[PDB]
């Protein structure tokens, strides 16, 4: 079924007025195939059919629902309350991403569209992309920026494994946000057969709402869950904060519960004072980027800065337009997490429940140890546990001595 | 009433000929080399120039601009500098609009940026990311300030979007782009009498004289920087070519 | 039950397979666990804490997946994935260490010792005794830690310590005599997680009991899911853990094909392999009386194989008693099959395979196409193939 | 009564406990061992341990079990084992196998304890088989007139300890502070057996201490290490522990 569309922007993608956040700030060369996609999209998100598609991708495929683990053994850590971690780990291909891509490369299938496109990081959305792609008969293309592709040999082999191409895109900054920049322009040349899957809730519309929706899943099993283990509704859900797909889906199907504090942790790198951090919310002000009127790392002449942290997944200069909208009507904070409270985090929950947490997720579990400090005994406190960390094991054994020299 | 580069387009029509137009980005090399570059077009022949603001991202940009455009941030370029350009092509006894990305224009202020860049001189705004429907701001400075609001419309454009965008625009419609660049004016002509130029990278006398066949305006801007970056002497005879192109007789 | 062996430990009666073949200084230990366990079995409270953990921890129950597209490369037949590589650590083997931790805290002690290859079950284990806050000593192969330098990082940010093992071959079968002679030496504080169905009694029926959920659950989605039980269910063999696991629930259905593919390596005809059915023999090892590779005068000869989990000389003892019965069939797989499966099912599919469950796979296609289209086959898809990722690229060439 | 009911009569007899050597056949090589156990014999061991090399011996030290790799590494056979045992009886010794159970399986129990009988060995020492999986080789205990020493441990318990004594004949092997002379009580306390016990002897200072207590002293791992630096050591270290266990 459907859910309701209480939150959803106005027919021009804008949250919270008609000059709000959001919209399309991208050339009129693309509004053909993003209107296309507006279109194609509101007749499947209410097409039964294309649901129980979903669904049953979801299910026998991607592995959901993914359980509610009770922590016991971080209370001790988090002022005696209680944490219980969503395990979007334990999905297929290790994270919540693989929500977004089902849903997309199905649409991608009704528009008869035979090419899909893809940014990525240092590999975790480009790989989740081409695994969907494989299982739809989509041809797959990869952007990744050079530095990033020199430094992940892997997971270009596992992209290419799943029959996926991989460019290096070496302009730029070479990076995350350069292979977007890729990406689009390869958009704006072959849009009539090809679909440009976006990795997180940021964009011109409607991905923010259509990524978002792809991801509620996770916030309407959780608070289901919450509900049969604690026996009532959770003082706080809290999740890490790079574009906001992971975050926004948990967060959805408790913005009407009054008494859900929604806090989003956001990468600082650093510290927020050294310049070297990720804390878009915290050290950034509003603009247009990517598309879309959100908050951005940017200088006095609004020009993008570049951002760091010790995670690939949360270094982005952006954010998605809903979690802004949600910041200004005060529904949602947003508070920074280092690099080391974060590792700090990290190794905690290896030690005591042998779970090795995405570095990223690792932000989030370090938030909710602050956060069960805070609140006290006995808090409920659910976390969004977006990815499982096989992929940083490299990193967090350089951070603790654990490879030497 | 009529639009700042209008008279421009009508003086152009009367001689048989097209606009040049011809882009250069802020502070590349240097602000004050981009800025003697600038004024060397005024100087060569061109009818409008195309003032491009340096912007970190620019996807609508080909790899000749985005190069150029990457040294120029590396050199410290400012959007002041934009606006002091500018005002050089005013003083040189030029005319000048600005192409930018809209963040920039956020960033300055949208009303402080349209008030700031008529002082300057400016006639007008060429918006590659801003589309008519999120230029609520836009379009009421530009009235206010009396600023041309040049959109885009592409091979691609439905016909909704192409009248709608038409209509929103005032002095010039930019149509970027085999046969889609004449088809694309045909359209525009079809529904407005509104100039159109004609951006297709142009690079020789003979590309600029076919496009001058059918459209009001010639949009010269990678090939210019291209020969910028081999010295002043070659922009130059590069221009007065591209001169010679737009005029039919 | 009906199944089980008798008190000693052995299937089948007269043929004597199983038992327990350790020495007297192990036998204190032995009976303690296996008290232990008789105890536990039929304890609610031991059962509800497993269930627990299996579902809000481990990720239980794991899906069953038609792979449509693999169809047309086996025969036209219907190929349905036990997703084990979903669960918790990526395979099956977080189902034997839950259990075997929770049984070790229940009888007090206070360290636990296990073996591993290339380092999925050392995961596997340290991962249950951070979770139940256990002492763990992880026994490696010296060959085995130098080039899986991850692998040892992840048992070591879990908390656990890791041994390089040095004596004999340096490999998995010197690991488990490793901590063989550790556990003499500690058993008054110390449990030994046994990473397959295999070693002393009750370790054979032990393990299978706790992988007995694979079957189980992938006995009711069939079902759900095809209307009927399969036609057959395949699995790859090492020593048999994940294989036992997904075989029992279908042990008494009349027609049930039952096939385990183990690996063969270069060829069965080449000796470098590990194909303990197809080319070995009856033997006492490990503790237990079962088939190992072995030479004529009953020294264990080295195996061979692309993949680290089915990289061992023998197998488990209740697989044996099964073979004898008939009612189980091996067959042995190549690495160059395992590998064309691997990457069929990462371009088919989106799924990246665990080698070791590419053996799997690459049988029920060959499999698929004897039983011709409409046949309904279950893998078991034992564990994911991350591990494999850097093995497989260099083996198709996109290394470079 | 036992093969070796003798050899422990003619011990106790003279005040003095029996002394048990050990060695692995094929180290260095198969002639180089048999000519140190033919030195056994010549320098006063009174029962001798021919040990069958494994593959994968669990319950061997460190100095028995690079020695048996290296004879395996070698190319030594099972068949060499009764080879020495052959050669050892023909010099007037008194020879035991010591042997991993597989290699009994491999190369049949029943043909085992008929060629080690037909060799002149007088028992097999069974480290990893336990009363509970020696059917067959009850029987073929029997059938050749074999001597059957099981091993005990100091955590066996009462049941286990009565029943694995019970079950040996000849002598009860006792391998492990006081926990070796506690154990040797356990077994005197519910069977008349003789026990030997071999804790890695080292002087012959240490044989003596066991001696006291225990009816055979049990040397394996020292004549080893003497093997290594020479044969001319091995009857040294051999003549040195002959003088131990008569104190
Ligand atoms: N004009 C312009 C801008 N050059 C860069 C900065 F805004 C470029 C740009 C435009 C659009 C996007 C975009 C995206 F990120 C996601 C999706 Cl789904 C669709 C998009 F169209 C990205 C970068
Ligand atoms: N004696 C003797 C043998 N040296 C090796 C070969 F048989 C050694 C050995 C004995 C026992 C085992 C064993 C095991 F693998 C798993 C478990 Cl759970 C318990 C065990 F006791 C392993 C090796």
């Amino acid at each position: 079924i459907a859910e309701p569309t209480s939150h959803d922007p106005d027919s021009g993608g804008h949250f919270g007025g008609p000059s709000g956040w959001g919209g399309r700030y991208v050339p009129e060369a693309l509004m053909a195939v993003i209107e296309e996609v507006t279109a194609a999209y509101q007749k499947e998100r209410v097409s039964q059919d294309f649901l129980d598609d979903l669904d049953r991708l979801q299910a026998n495929y991607a592995g959901r629902p993914s359980p509610l683990y009770e922590a016991t053994r971080l209370s001790q850590h988090a002022g005696s309350a209680r944490i219980f971690l969503k395990r979007e780990d334990l999905n297929h291909t290790g994270s919540h991403k693989i929500n977004n891509v089902l849903g997309q490369a199905l649409l991608a299938r009704r528009m008869g569209k035979t090419r899909v496109i893809a940014e990525t990081g240092a590999g975790q959305h480009g790989v989740a992309t081409a695994t969907a792609c494989a299982l739809l008969g989509l041809d797959c293309v990869i952007y990744m920026g050079g530095i990033d592709t020199a430094r992940q040999a892997l997971n270009v082999a596992r992209m290419r494994l799943l029959g996926a191409e991989v460019v290096a895109v070496q302009t730029g900054s070479k990076t995350l946000k350069d292979a977007i920049n890729e990406a689009f322009r390869d958009w704006v040349a072959n849009a009539d057969n090809t679909y440009y899957c976006f990795g997180t809730a940021a964009g011109p519309h409607p991905f923010p709402t259509m990524v978002r929706d792809f991801q509620r899943i996770i916030g309407m099993e959780a608070r289901v869950q919450i509900q049969g283990q604690a026996g009532r509704l959770p003082d706080a859900v809290v999740a890490c904060v790079g574009g906001g797909s992971n975050a926004i889906g948990i967060f959805h199907a408790f913005l009407d519960d009054p008494g859900v504090r929604l806090v989003g942790f956001e990468a600082a790198g650093d510290g927020v004072e050294t310049g070297r951090h990720a804390a878009t919310f915290t050290a950034g002000s509003p603009g247009a980027f990517h598309g879309s009127f959100s908050y951005l790392l940017q200088d006095e002449d609004g020009q993008t800065i570049e951002s760091h942290s010790i995670s690939a997944g949360l270094d982005y200069p952006g954010v998605g337009p809903e979690h802004a909208w949600l910041k200004e009507a005060g529904r949602v904070d947003y508070r920074p997490i280092t690099d080391s409270e974060a590792m700090d985090a990290f190794g905690l929950l290896c030690r005591m429940e042998g779970i090795i947490p995405a570095i990223e997720s690792a932000h989030a579990v370090a938030g909710a140890l602050k956060l069960g400090v805070e609140l006290g005994r006995g808090a409920v406190i659910v976390v969004n546990l977006s990815g499982r960390g096989d992929k940083d094991v490299e990193t967090a054994a350089k951070w603790f001595g654990l490879l030497g020299n | 009433e009529a639009s700042r580069l209008g008279p421009v387009f009508d003086s152009c029509r009367a001689n048989n000929r097209a606009a040049l137009i011809g882009y250069l980005p802020t502070g590349y090399p240097d602000v004050p080399a981009s800025v003697a570059a600038m004024t060397a077009l005024v100087e060569s022949g061109c009818d409008i120039i195309e003032v491009g603001v340096p912007y970190s991202d620019p996807g609508m940009d080909g790899p000749t601009i985005a190069r150029a455009t990457e040294a120029a941030l590396r050199g410290g370029v400012r959007v002041r500098d934009t606006l002091a350009a500018v005002e050089a092509i005013s003083i040189a006894g030029g005319r000048a609009v600005v192409m930018t990305y809209w963040n920039p224009v956020l960033r300055y202020g949208v009303d402080a940026f349209a008030r700031d860049l008529a002082a300057a001189g400016g006639l007008g705004l060429i918006t590659p990311d801003l589309i008519p429907d999120e230029a609520q701001q836009w379009l009421a400075a530009s009235e206010e300030h009396r600023l041309d609001r040049i959109f885009l419309v592409a091979p691609s454009s439905t016909p909704e979007r192409l009248a709608a965008t038409v209509e929103a625009s005032r002095g010039f419609v930019y149509a970027a782009s085999s046969q889609a660049a004449p088809e694309l004016v045909g359209r525009v002509k079809a529904v407005s009498d509104i100039p159109v130029g004609v951006g297709l990278g142009v690079r020789s006398r003979a590309q600029a004289a076919q496009i001058a066949q059918y459209a009001d305006g010639v949009i010269v801007g990678s090939a210019l920087v291209t020969a910028l970056t081999e010295g002043l002497p070659r922009l130059r005879a590069l221009t007065g070519e591209l001169a010679a192109g737009v005029r039919l007789g």
